[PDB]
DNA sequence: ACAGATTTTATGTTTAGATCTTTTATGCTTG
DNA sequence: CAAGCATAAAAGATCTAAACATAAAATCTGT
């Protein structure tokens, strides 16, 4: 996931370390002037973590650096999973906005239903018995 | 050609360097001709000993030829490979000593193991380096085979001096009279530790507190690779904590910690360097709320 | 940092730049330090030249074995078999060292690929393959100057690859080390090689006990299929006894009338040698070797070895030689009884080699024979065969008749040879352990001068001290009744005032007020004790979770 | 400055060493 | 004494980290 980044930001084709390094420096060291926003979404980021604890760490303090301008959107299934993985200190030192999505509740799921019937619910249709 | 031995209560450290130091080496330094010979001394009541950090040195210092492709055989061990090699090398040249090891505690917790037993007993077989050794167990004489007796070809000598060996219980507890994590090396952390220096101590203290929140992410278990920490990791967490601002401090003053063995680093197998503490989790726990958390 | 907690780390010794011409040489000067240094140094090259003409023929010797052994190995692995090639021969090296370098004989159109197998490089059948396929590859492209996957088949495609018929020796080198169950399916495995028609396997087994176990852990197919060519092969040093002999010669030969063998002397020699099989000419060596250097190092008149410093006799010299037993039962005076040489080896050789060329007898110690014409009994030795008794008529040896042989021998009186080489390991630990006395010099010239001139004497160093009761003590012990003993006999008022000596120290002094000072230095001193007794294992503890009570290992004597 | 020499990332392949778990060889213990 | 009861240690499942190993792409070195 680390070149990947650098294959949509920079073009160049770099392996996992060099795309560490480049990733790091260009959000560390290049002006603000002289670069464009990103906007990340880490979705499933419970696949990334596992024994490495590295792709989170390194994307949730790249944010932190003031030269950065990248807006992290990670996505999990567990709410616990940073307070776990990093550590009550890196994680308060580290002011991330937490969101936690409810399961639908019957009155939601059906509103959700009937949107998207719509243009087909009670509709005349023209059928050819051939 | 007689590698020697001394057995018999009481500490011989002291003796056995008086003897090997400041006596064998000059004298022999004399006889042969200048430089003194060098002189490596082998702290074997140190559970932290390691046979292939003692070879590295052994190949460092007196720097044999290595060996070609066909030598290394099928997966066989390089270590002793070489060493027989160094057998045939040195079956040729000059009997002048070049070397002598001195083997404190042979029969040691790390040492008696058969494998570093094997090592030294191939290596005493070649006579330009002489190896002075020292024995405290009753049954220490179980450790040799008729093979392992012959290549050391020892002359027992007997050393009792009833010398209260204030160094060899350095490297385990007393209060718990030594009974539990005799083999563990973190006493011997913990006395090194004491007074090192407050901004290695508090590194440490980072460095022992990020393993911790990795097992506890991850019964006591072995701080092993897969739980340790990442260097460039460790780098970026001291430098928001002002203890090394760049790789080459960090990596110079860990340089220290890496050869006492309270800490090793390698390289995972995707290439992600790994710093890691070998102590067990409750032995940690014990290190960190003992020396550590008294700033 | 501290080096001591550290780990084989090297030191450079700053040597002085202080030194003298000669001075260096690990000979000192005896007799309180009055005999010149010429003397000195004739000894040390003396030795020295004496030391390489005995292990010129050691090596010698040692050569010819290895070239013999060889040489008949080799002749037996082909012997014009004229067998079907449909089973593979078998050599079994009874209680063979695995040092040897068996050669294969260099064939036109058959390769010879000796394969040396090892229980380290042996953990299962499949690696015992890989490495053999390995090797086997190596030494043909080596040999012959794509790749091929590590299989059977490798030998299966040999002829197409190579060109050339194929004979693989398999060298086990530790046979009774590996566990049976790999090495009988690894043979299982070879005999399927044998429908190719242009391999021929032969397999070498370094047995060091004896078939006795092969029989019994091998399969009883496998038996029987090594059994259709095996050859029982008794290789050995210690087989013959016609190797001992000829290092014991050389050594005889290399002290010639110079020197003498005291009866104890080759007594010890003998027992120890019989003691160990395995290894035995290298022992006997060590053992030749350490008793020479060792007369030739505290023995002064080993300078007056040869005549031509006979007359470099002193006044020290004739003082002490003075007290000579034999000079009492009994310069020229001692010239015309030393250069007499010793009839004894000549004599030995002698009937030696004549029992060896003809009377048809070779089963015998030339050690042994020694020992008993040096004891006087040598037709209680030459009675066992039985025939040559009409040839004792002029076997017939005058007693011996020799003085000032006191000078020069070699014995063992002092004790160092057998506490230096075979010591009593366990018993000279209890032995110094138990009687402390004299171990520790007792001094009282300096005791006014010492801190502790009245508390040295009165009591025994702690660990000793422990110790006594511990061997007084019953085989299972508890902590607490040990420590009450140990304090029990510890002296109450000399401890506390030992404390109060020291007014530099300040905790000291301030734990000294405590009322149990004494009970708490005391207990201080035993867990220091016990401690130090677990590390040399005269002592055991039991579940560490009850940790009050311990167990005696090491019994004294 | 162009091909060789060295390095960097990226596996595969055996050996040496670890802890968990299950079973069962040890003790503790009345007559 | 055996059964009961307890803890303990052997035998092995399950696994990892290290030593030993090869290889293709990109970097660093001399003419």
């Amino acid at each position: 996931c680390y070149e990947t980044l650098w294959n949509k930001v920079s073009g160049e084709r770099l392996t996992w370390a060099a795309s560490m390094e480049s990733l790091e420096f260009y959000f560390k060291r290049v002006p603000k002037n002289k670069k464009k926003t990103i906007v990340v979404l880490l979705d499933e980021l419970d696949a990334m973590v596992t024994k490495s604890q590295d792709i989170m760490y390194n994307f949730f303090n790249w944010t932190t650096y003031e030269n950065a301008k990248l807006i992290v959107i990670a996505v999990a299934n567990t709410m616990d999973l940073p307070e776990r993985q990093l550590g009550n200190k890196i994680t308060s030192r580290i002011g991330f906005t937490r969101i936690m999505f409810t399961g639908y509740t019957h009155e939601e799921l059906k509103n959700i239903i009937d949107l998207r019937l719509k243009g087909l619910n009670d509709s005349f249709f023209y059928v050819d018995t051939k | 050609g007689f590698s020697l031995l001394f057995y018999g209560v009481g500490s011989k450290r002291n003796f056995l360097e008086e003897f090997a130091i400041d006596y064998l080496s000059p004298k022999i330094a004399y006889s042969q001709l200048v430089n003194s010979i060098p002189c490596l001394i082998l702290n074997g009541y140190n559970p932290s000993c390691n046979y292939r950090d003692v070879f590295k040195e052994i190949t460092d210092l007196l720097v044999p030829a290595e060996l070609t492709r066909s030598e290394t055989k099928y997966w066989g061990n390089h270590v002793i490979l070489q060493i027989q090699k160094m057998i045939d090398f040195y079956k040729n040249q000059p009997l002048d000593i070049k070397l002598i090891l001195v083997v404190h505690n042979l029969d040691g917790p790390s040492i008696r193991k058969n494998t570093f037993q094997t090592m030294l007993s191939f290596l005493s077989v070649i006579r330009q380096i002489a190896i002075v050794a020292s024995t405290d167990h009753i049954y220490a004489p179980l450790l040799w085979d008729n093979m392992k007796a012959q290549n050391y070809n020892f002359v027992f000598h007997d050393i009792s001096n009833f010398e209260p060996s204030t160094v060899e219980s350095t490297f385990q507890d007393v209060m718990k009279m030594g009974k539990s994590d005799t083999s563990s090396g973190a006493e011997g952390a913990k006395y090194v530790l004491q007074s090192l220096t407050v901004n290695s101590k508090k590194m440490y203290k980072l460095l022992i507190e990020t393993q911790m929140q990795n097992m506890g992410n991850l019964g006591p278990k072995r701080g092993t690779q897969r739980t340790g920490v990442e260097l460039k990791l460790f780098n970026h967490l001291c430098a928001a904590d002002f203890i090394a601002s760049n790789e080459i401090a960090l990596r110079s003053m860990l340089r220290e910690f890496i050869e006492h063995k309270m800490a090793n680093i390698t390289k995972n197998n995707s290439g992600m360097e790994i710093i890691w503490v070998p102590y067990t989790y409750a032995e940690l726990e014990k290190l960190l709320k003992t020396v550590l958390n008294t700033l | 940092f501290a080096d001591a907690q550290r780990s084989h780390y090297t030191v450079y010794p700053s040597l002085p730049q202080s030194n003298k011409n000669d001075k260096h040489i690990p000979f000192v000067k005896l007799l309180s330090g009055k005999e010149s240094e010429v003397n000195v140094e004739k000894r040390w090259e003396l030795y020295h030249q004496l030391h390489s003409h005995f292990h010129d023929q050691v090596d010698h010797i040692i050569d010819n074995i290895e070239a013999d052994l060889k040489a008949e190995i080799s002749d037996l692995l082909y012997s014009e078999t004229t067998q079907k090639r449909r089973c593979f021969n078998t050599i079994f090296l009874l209680g063979s060292d695995s040092t040897t370098k068996i050669e294969l004989k260099d064939e036109s159109s058959r390769y010879n690929v000796l394969i040396e197998l090892t229980p380290k490089e042996s953990p299962n059948v499949r690696m015992m393959l890989r490495r053999s396929m390995y090797k086997l590859y190596s030494a043909a492209d080596a040999e012959e100057h794509n790749d091929v996957s590590y299989d059977l088949s490798l030998v299966e495609n040999f002829k197409r690859l190579f060109g050339k018929d194929l004979a693989m020796v398999f060298n086990f080198k530790d046979v009774d080390s590996i566990n049976f169950n790999t090495l009988d399916n690894f043979i299982i495995l070879l005999k399927s090689a044998f429908k190719y028609d242009h391999v021929k396997i032969s397999l070498i087994f370094n047995i060091n006990t004896n078939l006795s176990n092969i029989e019994k852990n091998l399969r009883q197919s496998t038996i029987r299929l090594l059994k259709r060519n095996y050859h029982k092969l008794d290789v050995s040093s210690n087989k013959g006894f016609k190797y001992g002999n000829q290092i014991f010669q050389s050594f005889l030969d290399t002290v010639d009338g110079k020197l003498n063998l005291s009866d104890r002397f080759v007594e010890f020699i003998l027992s120890k040698m019989a003691n160990n099989t395995n290894h035995n000419l290298q022992l006997l060596t060590k053992m030749l070797d350490y008793s020479l250097m060792s007369y030739f190092f505290q023995n002064a008149f080993s300078v007056f070895i040869d005549p031509v410093n006979v007359d470099f006799l002193n006044d020290d010299y004739l003082k002490i030689l003075s007290r000579c037993p034999t000079f009492m039962f009994f310069e020229e005076f001692f010239v015309e009884f030393l250069v007499r040489e010793n009839p004894i080896n000549g004599h030995a050789k002698f009937v030696a080699r004549f029992l060896e060329e003809e009377l048809n007898i070779t089963n015998f110690n030339l050690i042994e024979l020694y020992h008993n014409l040096l004891i006087g009994k040598l037709d209680s030795y030459l009675d066992r065969w039985s025939a040559c008794k009409e040839y004792k008529d002029r076997l017939h040896f005058e007693p011996i008749d020799t003085i000032f042989q006191e000078l020069f021998t070699l014995d063992n009186r002092s004790g160092l040879l057998t506490q230096s080489i075979f010591p009593s390991y366990k018993s000279n630990i209890e032995d110094n352990l138990l009687s402390w006395e004299q171990v520790l010099p007792s001094l009282d010239k300096e005791n006014y001068d010492t801190l502790s001139g009245d508390l040295d004497k009165i009591m025994a160093p702690v660990l000793g001290q422990l110790f006594k009761l511990y061997r007084e003590a019953n085989m299972t012990i508890n902590i607490y009744d040990f420590y009450i003993a140990f304090r029990e006999t510890l002296p109450k008022e000399e401890i506390l005032n030992f404390i109060r000596k020291d007014p530099s120290n300040t905790k000291l002094l301030e734990l000294a007020e405590t009322p149990d000072a004494f009970d708490k230095v005391a207990l201080i001193l035993f867990m220091q004790a016990i401690f130090a007794f677990e590390n040399m294992g005269l002592i055991k503890f039991q579940s560490t979770k009850s940790y009050d009570l311990v167990e005696k290992c090491v019994w004294r004597g």
